[PDB]
RNA sequence: UUUUUUUUUUUUUAAAAUUUUUUUU
């Protein structure tokens, strides 16, 4: 009773590591429109230091695999540096002006799956601590502060304008909330994002170097997301409709915690007309309602996260 | 894996659920 | 007779115009149409969250709890809800028109102005509900990303009733009520990249503005409720975005018609207190309830004023609230078309004081 | 199970057959908005004229108040601004003087498209008219770039913040060399197409009053591509981008010819508007949810051709 | 509950299954 | 002829996708 | 000599959802 689409659009938002080809064609709805999927999917290898509480943050940060922290066992984490998908510089640009209109190959994006499964790597003699996952609402607001105007007359002409932040990164804490997934860290752990919009929401892009609690750059004590390298090549390209992945791996002092990490995730993207990827561009897929109204029901039915023994 | 089996549990659990018929 | 042919489109004369070339296209076609047996067929069924939806959208105050729950769409997440309705005794100045103004600002009752009865108001200035700090912080930073304890909100219902306390004699005037579309907007203005070298280096950023202040005037609109004081006043706001869109937090001090603080000419939304305490938060989907009191000289125009409102909200999972927090309401597609529907049909507002 | 209501019937025909009628039949997008909205339906036509050994580009963007964007470069050569013509009725909707397009002076808090197309009418004889129209549609759309600003100017070089600046992507595919998806026909057989929804589902969008919408936040910037308000804003400013794609004509006139035309720009807008407004005697409530319709319109969109000879209407 | 025998009173006179198109999506 | 011919060509064979009882 | 739309055939080659055997560490 489900359309090709829609049972494949459920295949890729919930069972990404499932498959050998992705199945994904994007979200069926009404959009029904010119779009590229964007399907980025990496694995790279994760050493914990030992005697730490360590983050891996998977958020909607179109370009970015996700974001590190590490800290004293029991500390409270604050900038969580973003780790760019090798595919950044062919789909946002490179050089300075990396993730601007001008190098931008995008207009609008939204995402229809976003996954990650932590598989460790350890023997089971040598390491210890845990794996501990859990969502976070995270969403992009605004300050409206004051700003010079004029330099003259001294101390100067101001207006109010508006800044950039990010609600909900106080959530990431040593102290898993309510709804949570707690296991031993040899166990690894799997899990998916899901809408936090109410119909996967069309996003813009608010390209940025940081998405913090503050307006000053480098705030030391305010809680951020942080593009590397000084944003020289890869910048946050904005902050997508699904909810945010958050993986807690406490590695005790003398633990030998390692794993592969794996992430996952489909993107709709509105094409620029003249790049080389608009070749490959083509039709949203037909409406299925109910593919749509199944996905917003089954994303309530699953446990948080999952040993990674059964993805 | 064994993800999507347990996903296609799920769908047929909920089946007499959704607002269509 | 051919399949994948590129399609041509009709030379005006062919005779007079070369041959253009026929067009291509980019990726597969749109799949041909999909066959009537395809019948997906549904069960208009009302479920018990979606009727709890519509009893605190439009009858807030007729239930011994309120029954809101929050909106019955496919969202079907983890939130947080609020319902709460600020009850509060209040007199207007004699000689005076005093507007009310109920706005979906999270975090505050409604916004206050007097004015010269006749002349035009300017600032409106909000009063909190008391759960303020609770929901978006205390101190300097209220309001903001480190003390919010909410990532994101919507308004599911809010509603204003306003009950006489005044006695038949004592008072004097009128009440109306009509709604405006407050909605907020951007303007993109130079300011200051480097000082040097004087004047200095500018670039081009964008300030936020709200639209449809300029409504709230002494002259009520042609849909608008006006009645005696003493009869009281009651209505719901209801859905102005499309499907209750969800809304992003901008913590502001004001939201006015001008990017200069204090402007006195702009009309605008003022938080308290300079916002040492209390900032604005934002600005919801529904539409914004307008209360104009008129009170003559020497009249003694006292009343209760009830500001209702029911907000889902997106929490941080680290707050006290979290332990409140759950699933939302189901979908129940029936409930919100009925809610649309019926958004429609009821005066502008009605008298508080027959009911 | 059903069929189309009068309203989505309307719905339909203005978003696709716009010049086909007595009357303009729009009523506005017949879903569950179901609320007090004030209704442009208009058309801007006017007499154009292609300067020779000249690239015209005539972008019809969503941006309320305005016609279209005009660009002239040299032939084969990269257009990068392009200057808007407004509709004689900007000021009646959002303001005349210094101030227009802001809230004070705004009669509109909101706005949508429910319909948007152009029609290029070539007006040269067969002995004149020489070169082409090429047409093709981009997704523009709104967006922002987070940069530092001055705080303080004490103590010198000054106290820095991050505030937030607008831009706009997608103009960079408007160039010279079109899409293979480009409808391409000699000049003397016009063009006609509509543009269509490309938000979620008929998005509503909020002001942005500004003087252009460019790739960068500086001001006149010569190799940024932009849209841009004409006489430096002083009595028409950019309003907003909305939820509709964006029309591409590209008119290609070489030395010696004469290519003339009518052009025509349709949109229909959906508005909330301000109680007190003199236009607010005209408002009321918006069409009547037909789920039908809708559907059907979100699957003939991607259903025509890119364009069609303008002779084909 | 005045107001709310109103709004059962219009939610009647809109139950058709204008009127009310299950269909909602 | 016009544009709209054409559009009513498509649109019916268009069918829809939901129905109530 | 042209433009759309509509089907049936097969060889196809795929992608998807279901039933059975026969090999292989
Ligand atoms: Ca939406």
């Amino acid at each position: 009773r489900l359309t090709d689409a829609g049972l494949a659009f459920l295949k890729c938002a919930f069972a990404a590591p499932d498959f050998s080809v992705d199945p994904g064609k994007g979200i069926p709805d009404n959009f029904h429109g010119r779009t590229l999927a964007i399907k980025d999917c990496n694995t790279t290898s994760v050493v914990f230091t030992p005697n730490t509480d360590t983050y891996i943050v998977v958020a909607p940060v179109p370009g970015f695999a996700y974001f590190r922290a590490e800290v004293a066992v029991g500390a409270q984490p604050t900038t969580f540096v973003g780790v760019p998908y090798p595919t950044y510089a062919t789909n946002f640009g490179a050089g300075s002006q990396n993730g601007l209109p001008a190098v931008n190959n995008y207009s609008k994006f939204r995402y229809a799956s976003m996954a990650c499964g932590l598989y460790p790597t350890s023997n089971m003699m040598q390491f210890s601590g845990s794996v501990q996952v859990w969502r976070v609402d995270l969403n992009l607001s605004e300050a409206v502060n004051p700003a010079v105007t004029a330099i003259t007359p001294a101390p100067g002409v101001f207006a109010n304008f508006v800044d950039k932040r990010i609600n909900g990164l106080r959530g990431i804490r040593p102290l898993a909330p309510r709804d949570n997934y707690s296991g031993n860290f040899i166990d690894g752990a799997y899990t998916f994002a899901f809408d936090k919009s109410t119909d996967f929401e069309w996003c813009d892009f608010v390209r940025s170097l940081e998405f913090s609690e503050s307006n000053v750059l480098g705030a030391a004590t305010a809680m951020k997301l942080l593009a590397p390298g000084g944003g020289t090549d890869t910048t946050l390209t904005g902050l997508g409709n699904v909810n945010t992945l958050v993986y807690k791996i406490s590695t005790p002092t003398g633990a030998v915690n390692t794993a592969i990490l794996r992430t996952w995730n489909c993107i709709e993207l509105q094409p620029y007309t003249d790049s080389a990827l608009f070749q490959f561009s083509g039709v949203s897929p037909p409406f299925d309602p109910l593919a749509l109204e199944c996905y917003h029901n089954l994303k309530m039915r699953f446990p948080v996260a999952v040993s990674s023994r059964e993805n | 894996s064994k993800f999507w089996e347990g996903v296609l549990r799920v769908l047929n659990q909920i089946s007499g659920t959704l607002s269509v018929i």
